[PDB]
Order: C-alpha cells, then structure tokens, then sequence
C-alpha cells in the first residue's frame, strides 16, 4: 500500500478536530497522525519507533506462541512442566529449575539468547539515534528475499499494523487466562 | 515609580512588572542583588514542588495504591515506612528529572522554567499562555504556603491534614 | 557496514587488513586498548584452546602408561586436580612461566611495532616459505582457533553438565 | 628559574581544559570509545555491581569471589556515567 495519501501519511488525521503533533513525521510507515499525548514531544520519534517495532515483534510472536501452544505442544514437556498454559509455563519452567530438575532450563536459554542478542544490538539503537544509517527497525535481516523493492511499503506497513493488533492481542490473552485460566482457543 | 504589592513604597528597580507574576513585591529587595533569571527559575520548581506535594499530602488520605495500602495516611509515618529501596528508585528518577535541569541552568538559556515538557500543547494560544505562566506561578505560591502548614500540622497532631480537619483538633499542646 | 552484523556501523579500528577480520565488534571492544594487543591475546588463546580441545579428545581416547593409576577415573578439570598434587601441572606451569617470560619481552617488542602480533618464527617443517601459502594458513589458524575456543569451552562445559569427557559423551549420550 | 626540568613519563599529554568538557585524552585507552558505549557499560556495571552487593551484604564466612569481584562494578559504573558525559560532549 503505502499509500501516503491513503492508509498513511500527509492528511491521515486519527482525530478530526484535533491536529497531530509538530515533532510526529508524516514520512514514517503507519503515520495515522496519533499522538494525542505528545510523546514524540517529549521523546526522539526514532527510539519511539525502535519501541514500537520491538514491541510489535515480541508481542506478534507471543501471540502466535499462545496459539501454537495451545494447539499443541512439543514431545515430553507435559513431563516437565505438567499441564501449564500461557505465563503458567513460564511460572512451571521456573519453578521445576528451582526443584532441581533439569530439562526445565528453557526460560533460562530464552533469557540468555534473547539477551545476548538485545546486548549485542544495543549498538545499534545508539547509532541511530546519533544520526546513523540505520533506520530505527530496520535490522536487514530478510534472507528469504522477500521484503524488496516493491513489497517492501507494503511489508513495512502491514508489520507495524499487525504488531499493534498482536500488542493488543497478546494483553487480551495473558488477561483472559488471568481470570478464566484458559488460552487462546479456549476461551473461544 | 511605586510598588503595586505595597503601594507606598517605591517599586524595586529590578521588577518593572513585565515577568509574569510580579506586582512588585520585594520588601526586602532578593531582585537587587541575586540574579532574577535564577530566582524566577528557583520560584517556578519550589513551585511546583510543592504543588505536587500539596497534592499528595492529601491523595493517601483519600486512595491508596494498593502496593502501599498498609503505609500510614500520615505522610511523614508514610515516608519513614516506605524503605530505602523505593525511596532509592524515587530518587533516582528525581536525579535522572533534574538533569534536565542542570543542562538548562549551567549549559543553556531559556525562558525560566522551560524544560521543554508541554506534551499536550497547551501553551500554543499566547494568551492562554500568559494566563497559564501567571497561574502556574501562583498556584506554586499557595501550593508552598499550604505544604508548609501541612508539614507542621502534622509534625504537631501526628495525623493527616483532612484526619485532623475531621477530628478538629486545630490547636497545639505545644513541641513535639 | 559491517560484513558480519550488517546492521552496525564498521568498527572504526578494524579496517579489514588483519586475517579472519570480518567487521565483527558489536560492543567495540577494539575501541579500547591497542588493536595489537588484541590480536596477540587472540592468537595466544586460539592455539592454547585448539591444544586444550585436540588435549581433551586424545585424553579421552589414549592415556600414557600409569597414569590411570594416579588417575583413577578422573577426567578433564578432576585430572587437573588429581595431578596439581601428583606435580606434573606445577613441572607444565614453571616451563610455561618460563616460555611466557620470553613471550613477555615478545610482547613489548611488539607494542613497539618491531614485532608482528603472534609470531614468534616459529616454523621448523618449512610450512609457510610461499606468502600465498602463508596468508591461507594464517586464516586457517585463526578460524580454526575460533572454533576451538567454542569446542573446548563446549567440551568442558559438557563434563560439567554430565561429568564426562568429549568423546566418550559422543558415544553414548 | 634555576631548578631542573621536572621529568614525566612517556606519552604525557596536556589535559588541562577550560572547555565544557575535558579533551578526551583524559580517558586514556578508553579515548576512542563511543558514549552510547560508556551509557550501556555505566548502566550494565551498576545493575551488576548492586546485584553482586545484594548477593553479599549479609557477609558470611565464605562468600562468593565473582559477587565479591563485580561488586567492584558499582564504583565502576560511576567513572563510566562520568565518561560517558565527558564523551558525549566531546563530539562523540
Ligand atoms: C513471545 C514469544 C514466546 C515465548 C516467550 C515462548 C515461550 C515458551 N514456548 Mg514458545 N512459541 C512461540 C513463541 C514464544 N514461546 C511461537 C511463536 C511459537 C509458534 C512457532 C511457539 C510454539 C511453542 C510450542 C509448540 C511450545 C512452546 C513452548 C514454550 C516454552 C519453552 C520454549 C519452546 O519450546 O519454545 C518453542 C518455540 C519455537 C520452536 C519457535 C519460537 C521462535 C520463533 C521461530 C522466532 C516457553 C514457555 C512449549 C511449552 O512449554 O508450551 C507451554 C511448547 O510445547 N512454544
Ligand atoms: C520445549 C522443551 C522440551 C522438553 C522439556 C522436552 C523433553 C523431552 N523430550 Mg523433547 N522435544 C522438544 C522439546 C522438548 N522436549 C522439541 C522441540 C522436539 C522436536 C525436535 C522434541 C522432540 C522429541 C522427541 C521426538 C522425543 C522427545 C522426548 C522427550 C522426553 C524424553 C523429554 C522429557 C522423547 C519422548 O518422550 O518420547 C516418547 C522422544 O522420543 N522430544
Ligand atoms: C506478520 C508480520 C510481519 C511483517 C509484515 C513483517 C515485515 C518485515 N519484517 Mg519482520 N518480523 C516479524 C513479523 C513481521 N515482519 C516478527 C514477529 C519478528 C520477530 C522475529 C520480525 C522480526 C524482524 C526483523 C528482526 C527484521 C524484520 C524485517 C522485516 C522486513 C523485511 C522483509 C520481510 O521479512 O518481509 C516480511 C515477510 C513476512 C512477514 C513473511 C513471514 C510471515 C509468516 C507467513 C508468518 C509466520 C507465523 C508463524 C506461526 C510464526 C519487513 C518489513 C527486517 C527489516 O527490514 O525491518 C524493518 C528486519 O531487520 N522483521
Ligand atoms: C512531593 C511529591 C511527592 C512525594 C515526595 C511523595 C511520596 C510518597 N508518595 Mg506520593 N503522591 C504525590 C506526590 C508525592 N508523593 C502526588 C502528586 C500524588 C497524587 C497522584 C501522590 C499520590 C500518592 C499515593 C496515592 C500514594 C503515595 C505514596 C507515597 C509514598 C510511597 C511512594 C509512592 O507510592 O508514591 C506514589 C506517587 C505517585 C503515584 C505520584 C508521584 C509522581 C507524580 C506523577 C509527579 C511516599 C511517601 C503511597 C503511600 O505510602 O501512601 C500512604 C501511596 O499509596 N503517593
Ligand atoms: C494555607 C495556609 C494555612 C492554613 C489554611 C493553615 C491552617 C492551620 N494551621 Mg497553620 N501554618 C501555615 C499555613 C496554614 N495553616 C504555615 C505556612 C505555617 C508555618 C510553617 C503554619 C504553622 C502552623 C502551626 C505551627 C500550627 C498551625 C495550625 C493550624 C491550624 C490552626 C490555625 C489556628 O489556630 O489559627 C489561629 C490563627 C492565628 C493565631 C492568627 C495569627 C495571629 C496574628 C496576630 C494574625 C494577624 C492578622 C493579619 C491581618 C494578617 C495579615 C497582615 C499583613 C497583611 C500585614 C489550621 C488547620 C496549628 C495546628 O494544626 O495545631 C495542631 C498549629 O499549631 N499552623
Ligand atoms: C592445552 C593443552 C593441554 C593441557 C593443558 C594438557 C594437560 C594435561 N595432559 Mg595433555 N594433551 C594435549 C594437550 C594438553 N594437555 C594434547 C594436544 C594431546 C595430544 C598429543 C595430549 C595428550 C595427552 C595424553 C595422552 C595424556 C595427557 C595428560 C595430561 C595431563 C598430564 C600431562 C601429560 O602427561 O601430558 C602428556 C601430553 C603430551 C606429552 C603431549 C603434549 C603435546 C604439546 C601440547 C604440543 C607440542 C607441539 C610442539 C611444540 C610441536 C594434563 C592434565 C595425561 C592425563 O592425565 O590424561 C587424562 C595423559 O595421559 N595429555
Ligand atoms: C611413554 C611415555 C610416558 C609418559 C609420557 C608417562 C607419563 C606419566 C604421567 C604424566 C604426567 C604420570 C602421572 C605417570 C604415572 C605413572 N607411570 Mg608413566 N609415562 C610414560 C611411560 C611409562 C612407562 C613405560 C611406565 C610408566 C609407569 C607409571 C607409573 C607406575 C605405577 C605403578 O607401577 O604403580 C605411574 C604412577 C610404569 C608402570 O607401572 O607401567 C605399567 C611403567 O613401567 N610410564 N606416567
Ligand atoms: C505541565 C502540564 C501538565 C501538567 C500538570 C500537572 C500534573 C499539574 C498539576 C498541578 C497540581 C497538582 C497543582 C496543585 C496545587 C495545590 C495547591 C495550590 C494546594 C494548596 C493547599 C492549600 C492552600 C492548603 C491548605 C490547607 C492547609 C495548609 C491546612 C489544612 O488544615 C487546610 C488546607 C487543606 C486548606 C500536563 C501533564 C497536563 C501536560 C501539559 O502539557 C502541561
Ligand atoms: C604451526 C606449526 C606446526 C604445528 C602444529 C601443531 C601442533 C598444530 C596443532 C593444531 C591443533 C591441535 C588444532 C586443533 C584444532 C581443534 C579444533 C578446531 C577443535 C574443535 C572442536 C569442536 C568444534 C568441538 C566439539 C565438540 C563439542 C563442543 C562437544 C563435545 O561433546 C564433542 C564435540 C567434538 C562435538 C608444525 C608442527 C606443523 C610445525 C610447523 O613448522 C609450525
Ligand atoms: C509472563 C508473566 C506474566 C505476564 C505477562 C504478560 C505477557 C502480560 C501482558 C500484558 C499486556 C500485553 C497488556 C496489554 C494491555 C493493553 C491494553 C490495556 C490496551 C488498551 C487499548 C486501548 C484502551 C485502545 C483505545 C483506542 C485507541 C488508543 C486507539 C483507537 C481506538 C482504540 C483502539 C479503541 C504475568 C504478568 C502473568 C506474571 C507471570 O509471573 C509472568
Ligand atoms: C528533613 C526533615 C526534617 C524534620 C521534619 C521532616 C521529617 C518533615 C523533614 C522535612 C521537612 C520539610 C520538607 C520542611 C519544610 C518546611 C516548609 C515548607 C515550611 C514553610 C514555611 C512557610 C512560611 C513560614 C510562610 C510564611 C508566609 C507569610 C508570613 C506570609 C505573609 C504574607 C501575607 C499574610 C500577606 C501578603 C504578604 C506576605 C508576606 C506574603
Ligand atoms: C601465587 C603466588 C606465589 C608466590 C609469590 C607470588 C607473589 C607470585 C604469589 C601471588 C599471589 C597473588 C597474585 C595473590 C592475589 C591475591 C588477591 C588479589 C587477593 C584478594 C583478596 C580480596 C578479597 C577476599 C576481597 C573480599 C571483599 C569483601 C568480602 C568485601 C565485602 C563486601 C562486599 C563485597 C559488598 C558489600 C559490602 C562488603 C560486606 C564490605
């Protein structure tokens, strides 16, 4: 799409009577012209874009995790962890590795990869907030190819749309299972 | 020629009237000798300081966060009880505020109390504006005056400012 | 830039001349502290932890006559233990000290610039005489040392974990 | 007038700055380093080091060498922010 006349940019007013803040581009892939609170006033529109992909990611992924795991799980971890949904797997996972049990180090794996690569990408977030080349989410990881030319307006806006409905997603099924202490399948 | 505050008494050289918030008062003439750049900027964060702590002086008594339900509705019981590491965090963040600050005192110019924070685009509208900078600094007054009474009603009753209103004991028995 | 992390700028001291350079600083350590002298640390570990991974496998598969007697079933770091009283890792300790006091003095003489950072002119067989043949294994040594550094803290780690050596865990698992 | 040239070691340089911040030369081997570098160190050795405080407060009779060792990263944390000041002020 990218289409700046259309679905983003220029006009796109979100709230018709109120205008968009100065600071907020209308170059940026899903500019709807949001921000009634002024956080690009106060904060570099760059690290708030580099926020608002991480968290799109992580919570598209949590999303799509909820679901697999409920749909089904991987041989032998009903062992370890029982029967264990949503944060009830993470909870399980820790408390079997303070039991003593191995095979019950996943979360701690997690941890250490995930960190690894945040510590070792930190850089980048420096450097781009120090008017470096890189753009804010840009990580130009595409092995497959097939984010390019083209696709690529399409592809950066239906990840920035589908990582805020996955953000909303995600709260909607971690506080379902809270109350009703089902998962995503289930409750529907 | 003369004092709006004390009209018979000559106007001090240094408040014409223009700053907002001034109707030349300064019977003691602070504006002759230190830096009114410094002590409007100085007026504006114990101002509102002391708004936000008139604020919160009375919030617990009315709704607590429920991390801090059993913390005493006596503000100084409730800052003695918090503990070292909360206390530490809410530090840390006035530090990591006041940075801000330092930059704009030490290493730059701007309008006194300008740090920039306006995320919801109030102060566009000129007279709005005028009208604002003028309530900001007087509510920062009255927020002062009325954080100090509260600080001593407190130390005096050992009780919350509306605890004390409802038990009417207005008057000391003398020190602590 | 960046071959390695495509995403992060070229370190700034690495500018591709050294062998097995590929860009790859994502904390910019190279920043700090001489480039040399990382390349000399470098070096050095590489062919200590490719010693210590083909040590562990021909530990594992051979053992010298009598010496599982002192032994008994130990392996890997129980082996350092075992024989630290027994004396042969002070004898290995008082002939490296002396090959590193020499190593010391190379040292300086290389943050003086006389000296390239990992040679020692070391080369009895001949291998190396050609400068073709010389760049491909000063590329092989690093790579190969890279990937020892990970075998051997993954074979220790392993005996950790389990308690058994490199190969004799391979086999059964 | 008469007194000898006072002797210095090798390498010294002129730190003395009237700037807003220091030359860089003040940091020795960490001149080079970047200031988003410095931020990330100060805020990972402080993390640490109270992590490792914490570990070791109550101090028992046999506490723990690598708590004891990053412990040592609160203090360090500090000259890190400072630098990093110093760093992002100097251009960098
Ligand atoms: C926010 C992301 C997230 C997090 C924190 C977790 C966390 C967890 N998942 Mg995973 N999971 C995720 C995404 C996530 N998942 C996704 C995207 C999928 C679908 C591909 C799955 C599918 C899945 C299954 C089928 C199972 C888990 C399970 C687990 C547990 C052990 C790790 C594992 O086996 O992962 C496996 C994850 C992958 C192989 C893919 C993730 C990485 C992608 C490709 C990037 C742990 C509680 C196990 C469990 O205990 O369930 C309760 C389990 O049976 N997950
Ligand atoms: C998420 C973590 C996790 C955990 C705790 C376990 C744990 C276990 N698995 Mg494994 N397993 C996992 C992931 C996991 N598996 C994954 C990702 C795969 C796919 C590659 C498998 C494939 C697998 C097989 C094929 C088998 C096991 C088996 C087992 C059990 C022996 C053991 C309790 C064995 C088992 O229980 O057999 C009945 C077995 O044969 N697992
Ligand atoms: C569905 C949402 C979605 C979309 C539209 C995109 C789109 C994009 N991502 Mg990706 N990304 C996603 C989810 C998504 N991502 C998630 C969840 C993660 C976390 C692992 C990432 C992590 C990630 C990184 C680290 C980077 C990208 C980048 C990119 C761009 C490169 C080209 C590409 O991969 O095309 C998109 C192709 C697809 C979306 C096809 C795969 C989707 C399958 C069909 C669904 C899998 C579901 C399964 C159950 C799990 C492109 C704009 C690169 C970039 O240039 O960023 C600006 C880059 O550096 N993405
Ligand atoms: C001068 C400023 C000031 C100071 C020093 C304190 C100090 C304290 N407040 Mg807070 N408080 C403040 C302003 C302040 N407050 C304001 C403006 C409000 C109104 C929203 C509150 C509302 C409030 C509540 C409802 C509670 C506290 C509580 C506390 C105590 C624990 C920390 C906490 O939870 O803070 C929380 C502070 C905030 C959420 C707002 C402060 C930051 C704003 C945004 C600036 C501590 C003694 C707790 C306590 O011990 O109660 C007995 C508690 O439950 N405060
Ligand atoms: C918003 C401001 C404010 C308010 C509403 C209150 C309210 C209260 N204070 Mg006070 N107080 C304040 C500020 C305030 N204080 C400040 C800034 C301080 C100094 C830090 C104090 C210090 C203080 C103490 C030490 C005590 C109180 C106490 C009290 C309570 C009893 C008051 C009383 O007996 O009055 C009686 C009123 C008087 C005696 C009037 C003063 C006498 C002179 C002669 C008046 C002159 C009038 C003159 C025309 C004024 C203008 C002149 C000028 C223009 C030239 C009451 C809840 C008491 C309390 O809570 O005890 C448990 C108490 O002991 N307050
Ligand atoms: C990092 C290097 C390293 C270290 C620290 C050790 C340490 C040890 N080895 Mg040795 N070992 C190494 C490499 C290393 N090894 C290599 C590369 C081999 C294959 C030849 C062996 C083969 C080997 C055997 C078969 C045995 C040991 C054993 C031992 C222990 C007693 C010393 C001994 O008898 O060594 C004897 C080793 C040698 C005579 C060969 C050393 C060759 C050097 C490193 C290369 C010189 C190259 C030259 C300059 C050209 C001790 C824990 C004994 C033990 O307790 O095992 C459990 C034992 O029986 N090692
Ligand atoms: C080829 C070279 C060679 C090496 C590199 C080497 C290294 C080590 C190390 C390493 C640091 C230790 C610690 C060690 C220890 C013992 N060696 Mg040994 N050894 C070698 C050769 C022989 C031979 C020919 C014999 C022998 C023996 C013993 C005994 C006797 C125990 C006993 O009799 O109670 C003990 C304790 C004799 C023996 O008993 O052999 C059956 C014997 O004849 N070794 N040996
Ligand atoms: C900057 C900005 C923003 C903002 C903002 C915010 C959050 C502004 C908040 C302002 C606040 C909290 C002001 C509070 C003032 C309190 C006063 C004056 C209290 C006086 C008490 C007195 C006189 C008393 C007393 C008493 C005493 C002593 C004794 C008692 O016995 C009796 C009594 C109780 C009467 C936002 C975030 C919207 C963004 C926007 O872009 C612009
Ligand atoms: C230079 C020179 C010379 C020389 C020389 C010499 C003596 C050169 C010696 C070179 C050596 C000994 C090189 C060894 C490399 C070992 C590697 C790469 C091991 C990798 C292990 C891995 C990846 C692993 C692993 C594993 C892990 C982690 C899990 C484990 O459960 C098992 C498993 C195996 C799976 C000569 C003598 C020719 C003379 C010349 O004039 C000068
Ligand atoms: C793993 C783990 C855990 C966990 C956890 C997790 C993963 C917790 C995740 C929580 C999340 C993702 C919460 C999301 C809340 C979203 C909200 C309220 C959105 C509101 C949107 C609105 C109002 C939009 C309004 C409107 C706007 C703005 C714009 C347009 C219109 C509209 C959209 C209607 C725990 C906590 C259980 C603990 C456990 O030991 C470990
Ligand atoms: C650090 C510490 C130690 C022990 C106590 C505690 C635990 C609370 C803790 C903290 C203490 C704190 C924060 C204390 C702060 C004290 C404060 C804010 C005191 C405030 C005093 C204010 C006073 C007089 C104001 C007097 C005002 C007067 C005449 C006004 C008269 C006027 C009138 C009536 C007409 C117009 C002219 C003029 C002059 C304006
Ligand atoms: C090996 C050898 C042989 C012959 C001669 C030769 C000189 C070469 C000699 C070499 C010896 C060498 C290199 C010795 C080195 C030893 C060293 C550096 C020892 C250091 C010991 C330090 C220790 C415990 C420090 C412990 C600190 C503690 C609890 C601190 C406590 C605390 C912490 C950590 C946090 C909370 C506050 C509190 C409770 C105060």
């Amino acid at each position: 799409l990218w289409e700046d006349g259309k679905v983003q940019g220029k006009g796109l007013k979100a709230i018709p009577f109120s205008d968009p803040p100065e600071s907020l581009p209308s170059d940026m892939v899903g500019y709807v012209g949001f921000d009634p609170l002024g956080f690009s006033t106060l904060f570099d529109i760059k690290f708030l874009r580099e926020a608002e992909l991480k968290h799109g990611r992580a919570a598209m992924l949590a999303a799509a995790g909820a679901i697999a795991q409920d749909i089904f799980t991987f041989p032998g971890v009903t062992s370890v962890i029982g029967d264990a949904k949503m944060t009830g797997a993470h909870d399980a996972f820790l408390k079997a590795a303070a039991d003593g049990n191995p095979k019950a180090n996943a979360m701690s794996q997690l941890f250490v990869w995930i960190g690894f690569f945040e510590l070792v990408s930190m850089p980048a977030l420096f450097e781009t907030l120090n008017g470096g080349e890189r753009a804010p989410g840009d990580f130009y990881f595409d092995p497959l190819g097939l984010g390019k030319g083209s696709g690529r307006a399409r592809m950066e806006l239906a990840e920035i749309k589908n990582g805020r409905l996955a953000m909303i997603g995600i709260g909607g099924m971690v506080h379902h299972y809270l109350l009703t202490g089902k998962g995503p399948i289930g409750t529907i | 020629e003369m004092s709006k505050a004390i009209p018979f008494a000559e106007r001090p050289a240094k408040l014409d009237g223009k700053i907002p918030g001034d109707v030349g008062f300064d019977p003691l003439g602070f504006s002759d000798y230190y830096d009114l750049k410094y002590l409007r900027e100085a007026e504006i964060k114990h101002g509102r300081i002391c708004m936000l702590g008139a604020l919160g002086w009375l919030f617990p008594e009315f709704a607590k966060l429920p991390q801090f339900a059993s913390l005493s509705t006596n503000p100084l019981k409730a800052a003695t009880e918090l503990g070292p590491a909360g206390w530490a965090q809410i530090f840390i963040f006035v530090g990591a505020l006041e940075s801000f600050s330092y930059e704009k005192i030490y290493y730059g110019d701007s309008a006194p109390g300008d740090l920039g924070f306006d995320p919801l685009r109030l102060g566009k509208n000129p007279v709005s504006r005028a009208h604002y900078e003028v309530a900001e600094i007087k509510n920062g007054r009255l927020a002062m005056i009325g954080l100090g009474g509260m600080i001593h009603h407190s130390l005096l009753t050992k009780q919350g400012a509306i605890e004390q209103i409802m038990s009417q004991n207005f008057y000391p028995s003398g020190f602590p | 830039m960046s071959p390695s992390v495509p995403f992060l700028k070229r370190p700034v001291a690495l500018d591709g001349s050294m062998v097995g350079d590929v860009g790859f600083d994502p904390l910019g350590l190279s920043s700090v502290g001489d480039i040399k002298f990382l390349r000399e640390a470098e070096l050095k570990h590489c062919r200590l932890a490719m010693l210590a991974a083909a040590g562990s496998m021909a530990q594992d598969l051979y053992t010298f006559p009598g010496v599982d007697k002192v032994i008994g079933d130990a392996k890997m770091t129980a082996v350092h233990d075992k024989l630290v009283s027994q004396g042969a890792m002070g004898q290995l300790l008082v002939w490296i000290g002396f090959a590193e006091v020499f190593a010391t003095m190379a040292l300086f003489e290389t943050l003086d610039g006389k000296r390239a950072p990992g040679d020692f002119k070391f080369d009895p067989l001949g291998f190396g005489k050609n400068p073709e043949a010389l760049k491909r294994y000063q590329l092989a040594e690093i790579k190969n040392g890279r990937l020892a550094m990970l075998g051997f803290g993954g074979m220790v780690h392993g005996y950790f974990v389990t308690g058994k050596g490199p190969l004799e865990l391979l086999t059964n698992f | 007038a008469g007194y000898s040239p006072v002797p210095s070691p090798d390498n010294t340089k002129e730190t003395y700055w009237e700037t807003k911040a220091p030359s860089s030369q003040v940091l020795g081997i960490g001149k080079d380093v970047s200031s988003g570098n410095y931020i990330v160190a100060s805020v990972v050795a402080a993390v640490v080091g109270a992590a490792c405080t914490g570990q070791c407060i109550p101090l028992t009779v046999s506490p723990n060498p690598v708590f004891i060792l990053g412990s040592f990263l609160l203090p360090y944390s500090w000259a890190l922010h400072v630098a990093a000041w110093i760093q992002r002020n100097n251009g960098k």
